[PDB]
C-alpha cells in the first residue's frame, strides 16, 4: 500500500548545561530507521559512504538549530534563563506505485507551530510575527526550492530503496489479534473490552456499537501503545447493562485483515 | 536519507 | 508558555501468564516539554535496569517515550510506573493492571 518516510527532530536548550542537545529520528511508517543524537537491519546495507554523508548533514544540522535557537529567544524578547524547544517534522507520502502523493516541512516552537511549507512545496505559512521574519528571510533566501527539491527526489528515492531493501517487514501488514473481555463493575453493570494486539501498522479503528449504532460518547479509547517488538496495541471499552452484552458488537478494521472483523462477548 | 538545514529561522 | 501534561499507560508487551517472561511497559505520551522522569516499580520499589525509546513526537508535536524492562509476573507481585514531568505537583503512580 502507501508509505511515508519522515524525520521528527528535537532541539533543546539547556542553560548552564553545555550546549542544546539536538536529536533527529528517521521513520519508514511505524518503523524507526535512524537515530542521531548530539548527546551520543535494511539500512547497514547503506555502506560507510552513506553513513558518511548522513552523519555530516546531522553535524550542519546541528549547528543551524543551535543558531536558529539563539535567534527564536530574541523574536520572542525571551531571556537567557530559560529552556527552549525547537522542532522540526518533515517528508514525503507515496502512493502503492511509490510515486508522490505529497511532501512535508514544518518546524514548531515552544509546542505551538511556527512555520511550514504548505503542500504546493512553494510558499509559507507563519503562525505570528516572529515567522513572519523567518518567512522572509526564506523567500530572499529560496529556501523552499531547496527543500521542494529534496522532498520531490531525494525522500522518493531513498524512500522507494528501504521498502525494496526491507521489503520483508516494511511491506507487511500484521493484522490485529482479537478478543472481548468482560469485567463486572456492579450487579447492574459490566464492562466489555474489546482487544487489539499484535498490529502493524499503527493504523487501526475499534469502534463498539449497541443495535449497530455507534457508541462514540460512551466509548472509552485508550492511545495506540507500542507494544515494543515492531507491533501496537489497542483496546475500546463500553459499560454495558448485565445481561444486554448481546445488543453490543466490537468492530475491528486493520491493513492486515482481508475483511474487518465483528466481534461479541462469548461467556 | 536526512535531509540538510542550512537556513536558520 | 503553554505545557501539555502526560498521559501514562502501564502494560504488558505479551498477554500476561504467571510465571512465563515478558516485558513490562510504560508509555508516556501527549506531554510537552520533553523532560520527563519515569521509574518503573516492583512492590514500590525502583527497577534498576530500565531502557527507553528515542525521543520522538506525534503530528500535534506533543512528545512521547517508552520505557521498558523484561520481568516474569506473578500473583503476589505489584508493578508500577511513576512519572514525573514539570505539569505534575507530586509523582503520579499509574499501577499495572493486567486487564488494561
Amino acid at each position: 500500500g502507501s508509505h511515508s518516510m519522515r524525520y521528527f527532530d528535537t532541539a533543546m536548550s539547556r542553560p548552564g548545561r553545555g550546549e542544546p542537545r539536538f536529536i533527529s529520528v528517521g521513520y519508514v511508517d511505524d518503523t524507526q530507521f535512524v537515530r542521531f543524537d548530539s548527546d551520543a537491519p535494511w539500512i547497514e546495507q547503506e555502506g560507510p559512504e552513506y553513513w558518511d554523508r548522513n552523519t555530516q548533514i546531522f553535524k550542519t544540522n546541528t549547528q543551524t538549530d543551535r543558531e536558529s535557537l539563539r535567534n527564536l529567544r530574541g523574536y520572542y524578547n525571551q531571556s537567557e534563563a530559560g529552556s527552549h524547544t525547537l522542532q522540526s517534522m518533515y517528508g514525503c507520502d507515496v502512493g502503492p506505485d511509490g510515486r508522490l502523493l505529497r511532501g512535508h516541512n514544518q518546524y514548531a516552537y515552544d509546542g505551538k507551530d511556527y512555520i511550514a511549507l504548505n503542500e504546493d512545496l512553494r510558499s509559507w505559512t507563519a503562525a505570528d510575527t516572529a515567522a513572519q521574519i523567518t518567512q522572509r528571510k526564506w523567500e530572499a533566501a529560496r529556501v523552499a526550492e531547496q527543500d521542494r527539491a529534496y522532498l520531490e527526489g531525494t525522500c522518493v528515492e531513498w524512500l522507494r530503496r528501504y521498502l525494496e531493501n526491507g521489503k520483508d517487514t516494511l511491506e507487511r501488514a500484521d493484522p490485529p489479534k482479537t478478543h472481548v473481555t468482560h469485567h463486572p463493575i456492579s450487579d447492574h453493570e459490566a464492562t466489555l473490552r474489546c482487544w487489539a494486539l499484535g498490529f502493524y501498522p499503527a493504523e487501526i479503528t475499534l469502534t463498539w456499537q449497541r443495535d449497530g449504532e455507534d457508541q462514540t460518547q460512551d466509548t472509552e479509547l485508550v492511545e495506540t501503545r507500542p507494544a515494543g517488538d515492531r507491533t501496537f496495541q489497542k483496546w475500546a471499552a463500553v459499560v454495558v447493562p448485565s445481561g444486554e452484552e448481546q445488543r453490543y458488537t466490537c468492530h475491528v478494521q486493520h491493513e492486515g485483515l482481508p475483511k474487518p472483523l465483528t466481534l461479541r462477548w462469548e461467556p | 536519507q536526512i535531509k540538510v538545514r542550512v537556513d536558520m529561522v | 508558555m503553554i505545557q501539555r501534561t502526560p498521559k501514562i499507560q502501564v502494560y504488558s508487551r505479551h498477554p500476561a501468564e504467571n510465571g512465563k517472561s515478558n516485558f513490562l511497559n510504560c508509555y508516556v505520551s501527549g506531554f510537552h516539554p520533553s523532560d520527563i522522569e519515569v521509574d518503573l516499580l516492583k512492590n514500590g520499589e525502583r527497577i534498576e535496569k530500565v531502557e527507553h525509546s528515542d525521543l520522538s513526537f506525534s503530528k500535534d508535536w506533543s512528545f512521547y517515550l517508552l520505557y521498558y524492562t523484561e520481568f516474569t509476573p506473578t500473583e503476589k507481585d505489584e508493578y508500577a510506573c511513576r512519572v514525573n514531568h514539570v505539569t505534575l505537583s507530586q509523582p503520579k503512580i499509574v499501577k499495572w493492571d493486567r486487564d488494561m
